């Protein structure tokens, strides 16, 4: 009660569904940038935080420190305002033979000092302006973040032998070609250059056998079939019904997995809105893993890893197997066991039975004919 | 890494994680779990030595039993096959039991001290005097499953109780031996019921409710499924063949796969499906063909029985039963 | 009886002392101090004390 | 990077909403469905050719 | 027709995950109530016997005395 | 259409305060008053 033409409609539906899933799941949450979440990273620095909004910062060679200058060693955190942006600067890898210090305006600068960046004079101002790092004053590097190639699943190839045959059918299935056959067999003298043939030809038997060959070639052309062989319709309907059932069961399994993908996507929608999801509330949206995980808890064995290294031996020795995706490195082979089965069948059978089977097929063809 | 085997891995995955994929399972992949065990043997006890039973000897004995000969000829042919198999195994290197940890055949007893008569350090048994041509079967048999990992003894206090719960048997406040006997009695009942169904004309002679109740007794169906008749018949055939092998562990592994149901947290999801219900037939079950264990991380697709050569000939019984 | 087990790298000991030295280096990194306001009474010889600079 | 200095700059702003990054999710379901599509089209063309032969 | 291996929840399916979280974090909540109670129980305590004590605090558990 | 008793964002915000404690966050924060006003330093000296 389910014809084979109705399948691609179902495939279109499931493609729409999984695309609506993957367009959501392709998004992911980046690193958090809230300063309130990372203020303790600066609280726990090896030096107290310098709230610098006045004076200048200068680099000068190592040696005696000017009295009044605040050293800025590696690990020093500095709260400033840069081009209207409140920022924290963490000192890292000051060059050798040189040191950096904050010089308030009360402090005179030494000789051979280089002002890296300076602040303006704004004593009446309540909200200071900070600095303005011009192009060439500071080389700021944005991380490149080269987006690698999107992981594409390999499409398996499918040899369509019958599409050339469909094209040949579209070619032969014309009314004009049959009209030409109808007017060629009735009057083939029109086509051929018979007056020239009889003129040059010394024996009329050649011209007669020539026309008798063209007639037979035309009768064979019209009476030939689209195919070059005699298909056994029973074995083809057999393979068709088997492949149909395998396709319906495959579509049912894919819908079964799509349900879990549109569940993980319905949950990921909330995560994208900024809502915090509990670990177990999130596990409930993975019901099949939730069940097996709950049973592992019931048993009480929190260990893991050799089970993975046995089920997927390509991960053996890989401690960071969980943080990778080697499904493309390890794909199921496209080998047909039917070839090994027919090979063992031919190896067991003799040759006279193979020729007998050719006779059974020929007699079956004549039986279907009669 | 110390306990599992790397060749049964893909079959293990297909048997225990098919609720993830939604694909059907092949019973032969559950039968592959017997690779954890050793070779199950059957020693026939004779008046001289024990002999390991083989498919050839069993075929000969079935042929002699089918010929319906006089007992004077029957016993003679049986003993001829017996001495032939004895010579065969003596050329093989003795029975399989000699070189298996936990089992063994003793050699001739030793002679201690002054009882040792020079070079003859041994004392053969009385039956060594009997000539080999008088080899006769005593009528006694010894079955040795050689279940080193599957045996019901090593299961434990919990697994047996849970198997009896799953089969709706009594389980509380009893030893694992008594629950084992209860399980074996249930198993015997199911086999006798299979025999009576085969006498009464198979599964197709049964009604729908009767088949539903049979599958509930076999513990392969839950009442929240509403399968078809062909699916029910195929399921029965599957578990019938699997229980013919007489192994509760693989039986339970097969049965438990049909009882992994989930609950969704949302009301809209899961959506109403578009495809029809899953339907099968008795023909879809491949029992008459062997299946090698798939190599780890190299699984092979499933071949229908119809694609095999001479399938219309092999399935002719099932074809006649279904078309009729 | 003759199990033939391969060596497991997780059972080796080649990370405990490096990790302890990493923890101690993290500890001593917070001992870095500037030159301004620095004073430490040395011993009578002029050599530094033990507890002083820590 | 400055002359005689290197530094790490951190912004100071409350993040009101999460930052999204397009990490495409690998899945075999679309290729499964496309394989099903191709096989079904093969069988449909096969049936059409067989009907054309048997009737013409 | 619905999808297979799916069903509605039942009482024997146990509590939900959010309920399991609410069960888990109750000890963590009672921690805040009990550690101050521990410190108060230690600080507001008095010894029970001295060199001058003619009596010792007795606590009849079952009222037999 | 979640069928479970969805827990509010503020309730999760409050429970996170209770379950995001660390071991040192308990040990040192409760041991300092304990060690100072305990059987070692103050209460012990008094009561002994
Ligand atoms: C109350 C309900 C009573 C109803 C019977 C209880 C349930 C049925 C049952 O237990 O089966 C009987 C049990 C059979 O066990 P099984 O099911 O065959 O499991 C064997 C599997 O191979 C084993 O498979 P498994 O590995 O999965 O199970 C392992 C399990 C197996 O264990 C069990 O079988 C427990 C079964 C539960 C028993 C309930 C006990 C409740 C007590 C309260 C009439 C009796 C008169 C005598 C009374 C005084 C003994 O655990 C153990 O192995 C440990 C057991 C011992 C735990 C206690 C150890 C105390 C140590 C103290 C320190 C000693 C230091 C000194 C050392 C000296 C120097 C060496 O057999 C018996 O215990 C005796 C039978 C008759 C009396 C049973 C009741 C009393 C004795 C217990
Ligand atoms: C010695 C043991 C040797 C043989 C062991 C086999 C056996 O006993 O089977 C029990 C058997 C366990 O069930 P099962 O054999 O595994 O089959 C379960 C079915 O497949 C159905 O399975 P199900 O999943 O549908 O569950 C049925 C459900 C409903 O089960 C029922 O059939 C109805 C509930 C009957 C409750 C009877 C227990 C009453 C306890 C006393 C309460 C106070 C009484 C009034 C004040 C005094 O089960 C229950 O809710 C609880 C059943 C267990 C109750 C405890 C029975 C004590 C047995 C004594 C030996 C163990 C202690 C040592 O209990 C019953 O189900 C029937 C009642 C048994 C009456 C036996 C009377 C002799 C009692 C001797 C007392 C010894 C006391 C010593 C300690 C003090
Ligand atoms: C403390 C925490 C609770 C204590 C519970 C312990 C239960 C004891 C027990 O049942 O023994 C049977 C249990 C074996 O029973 P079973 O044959 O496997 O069947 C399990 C029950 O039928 C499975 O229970 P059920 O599924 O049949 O449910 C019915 C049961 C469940 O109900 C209850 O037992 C209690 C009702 C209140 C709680 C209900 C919450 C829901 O109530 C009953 O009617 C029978 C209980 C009497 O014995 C053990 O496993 C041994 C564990 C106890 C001994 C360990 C060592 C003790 C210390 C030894 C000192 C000397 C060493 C030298
Ligand atoms: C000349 C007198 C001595 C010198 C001058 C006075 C002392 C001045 C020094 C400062 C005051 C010392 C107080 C001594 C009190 C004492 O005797 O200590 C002992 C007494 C109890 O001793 P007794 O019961 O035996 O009399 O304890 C108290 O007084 C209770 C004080 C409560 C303190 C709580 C502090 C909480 C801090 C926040 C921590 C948060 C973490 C979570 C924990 C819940
Ligand atoms: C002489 O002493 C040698 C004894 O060696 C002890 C080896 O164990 C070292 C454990 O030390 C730690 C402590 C914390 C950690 C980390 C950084 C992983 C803690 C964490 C989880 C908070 C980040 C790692 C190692
Ligand atoms: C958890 O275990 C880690 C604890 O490790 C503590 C190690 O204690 C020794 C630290 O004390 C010192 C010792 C020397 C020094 C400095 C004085 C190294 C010498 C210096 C700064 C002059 C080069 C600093 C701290
Ligand atoms: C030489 O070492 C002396 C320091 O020992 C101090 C003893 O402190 C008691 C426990 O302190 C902690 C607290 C937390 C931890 C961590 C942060 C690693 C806890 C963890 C694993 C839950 C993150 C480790 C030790």
């Amino acid at each position: 009660d389910v014809p084979i033409e109705k399948i691609p409609e179902h495939a279109n539906v499931l493609l729409k569904k999984i695309d609506a899933c993957l367009e959501i799941l392709s998004k992911d949450i980046g690193e958090v940038t809230d300063a309130e979440a990372h203020e303790m990273y600066f609280e726990t620095s090896k030096f107290q935080i310098l709230h610098i909004y006045t004076g200048c910062v200068a680099s000068f060679p190592e040696g005696d420190v000017p009295p009044g200058a605040v050293e800025c060693l590696p690990g020093q955190v500095i709260r400033t305002k840069v081009n209207g942006e409140d920022v924290m600067l963490e000192i890292d890898e000051v060059d050798p033979g040189y040191q950096v210090c904050w010089f308030k305006p009360d402090v005179p600068l030494p000789e051979n000092a280089e002002i890296l960046w300076s602040y303006p004079y704004e004593p009446t101002a309540a909200l200071p302006t900070g600095t303005t790092w011009e192009e060439g004053q500071a080389n700021v590097l944005i991380p490149a973040e080269p987006t690698p190639e999107a992981a594409v699943w390999p499409p398996t190839p499918v040899t369509n032998v019958y599409a050339p045959m469909a094209e040949k059918l579209a070619l032969k299935s014309n009314p004009e070609l049959k009209v030409l056959f109808k007017e060629a067999l009735l009057q083939p003298a029109k086509l051929l250059p018979l007056d020239v043939d009889y003129q040059c030809s010394h024996d009329r038997e050649v011209v007669e056998a020539k026309r008798d060959r063209y007639l037979t070639a035309l009768v064979e052309a019209e009476q030939a079939p689209p195919l070059p062989f005699t298909p056994d319709v029973l074995q083809l309907q057999l393979e068709h019904n088997v492949l149909k059932g395998e396709l319906i069961d495959r579509l049912r399994a894919l819908e079964y997995t799509i349900v879990t993908e549109q569940l993980q996507a319905r949950l990921h929608e909330r995560r994208l809105r900024g809502d915090v999801i509990d670990e177990w509330e999130e596990l409930d949206y993975h019901p099949l893993v939730r069940d097996d995980t709950y049973l592992a808890i019931d048993f009480g064995d929190p260990t893991f890893g050799r089970y993975i290294w046995k089920l997927f031996p390509h991960t053996d020795g890989d401690e960071e197997c969980m943080f990778k995706d080697t499904r493309l490195d390890v794909l199921p082979p496209q080998v047909n066991p039917l070839n090994a089965i027919l090979a063992q069948h031919t190896a067991q059978t003799p040759v006279h039975r193979s020729l007998e089977k050719r006779l059974w097929t020929e007699v079956r063809a004549t039986a279907v004919s009669e | 890494h110390r306990l599992m085997l790397d060749e049964v891995t893909e079959s293990y995955k297909e048997i225990f994680y098919s609720h993830y994929t939604g694909q059907l399972r092949d019973v032969r992949k559950c039968a592959h779990l017997r690779l954890y065990d050793g070779t199950s043997t059957v020693l026939l006890l004779t008046n001289k030595e024990p002999v390991e039973l083989t498919s050839e000897l069993l075929q000969k004995w079935n042929a002699i039993k089918a010929a319906k000969l006089s007992p004077e000829e029957e016993k003679k042919a049986r003993n001829e096959a017996l001495i032939e198999a004895y010579k065969e195994q003596e050329l093989h290197g003795g029975p399989h039991v000699k070189h298996m940890q936990g089992y063994g055949i003793p050699a001739d007893t030793p002679l201690l001290g002054e009882n040792a008569k020079g070079d003859q350090y041994t004392q053969p048994p009385e039956s060594a005097s009997i000539p080999l041509e008088q080899l006769e079967w005593t009528g006694d048999t010894v079955f040795i499953p050689a279940e080193y990992r599957t045996e019901m003894e090593d299961w434990g206090r919990e697994l047996t109780k849970l198997a009896n719960q799953f089969l709706l048997l009594p389980w509380r406040f009893v030893s694992n031996a008594w629950n084992q006997r209860r399980l074996v009695s249930w198993f015997e009942e199911i086999l006798q019921e299979d025999a009576l169904i085969a006498k009464e004309g198979g599964v197709q002679a049964l009604s729908d409710d009767e088949l539903k109740v049979a599958l509930l007794d076999r513990a392969v169906i839950r009442c929240d499924e509403e399968l078809t008749r062909g699916d029910m018949e195929a399921r029965y055939k599957e578990i019938s063949w699997l229980m013919s092998l007489r192994n509760p562990f693989i039986v339970l592994a097969w049965q438990t796969g049909y009882y992994r149901s989930t609950y969704s947290p949302e009301d809209d999801l899961p959506e109403a499906s578009i495809l029809p219900k899953l339907n099968r037939t008795v023909l879809d079950v491949d029992v008459h063909n062997e299946l090698a264990p798939d190599h780890p991380e190299k699984p092979l697709p499933r071949v229908h029985p119809a694609l095999y050569p001479n399938s219309h000939l092999a399935l002719a019984k099932e074809v006649a039963v279904l078309a009729k | 009886a003759a199990p033939a087990e391969k060596p497991d790298p997780a059972l080796d000991a080649t990370k405990a002392l490096p990790k302890a030295l990493e923890e101690v280096e993290f500890f001593q990194s917070y001992a870095v101090r500037r030159k301004t306001g620095f004073h430490l009474f040395n011993r009578a010889t002029g050599s530094p004390t033990i507890v002083g600079p820590m | 990077l400055m002359n005689g200095l290197k530094m790490r700059m951190f912004s100071l702003a409350r993040q009101q909403a999460p930052k999204i990054v397009h990490k495409p999710v690998l899945s075999p379901i679309p290729e499964h469905l496309r394989l099903v599509k191709n096989v079904a089209q093969v069988q449909i063309d096969m049936l059409k050719l067989l009907n054309a032969q048997a009737a013409k | 027709v619905p999808v297979a291996n799916f069903r509605p929840k039942k009482p024997w399916d146990g509590p939900w995950g959010i309920q399991i979280s609410q069960k888990k974090d109750r000890p963590f909540i009672a921690m805040w109530i009990l550690f101050p109670l521990l410190l108060v129980d230690h600080l507001t305590r008095e010894y029970y016997a001295y060199w001058h004590s003619s009596k010792v605090p007795v606590t009849d558990v079952f009222g037999d005395f | 259409a979640p069928l479970y008793p969805v827990l509010s964002q503020a309730s999760l915000y409050k429970r996170h305060f209770f379950k995001n404690i660390k071991l040192f966050h308990v040990v040192f924060y409760v041991g300092a008053p304990c060690v100072t006003f305990g059987t070692a330093a103050w209460s012990g000296s008094n009561r002994n």
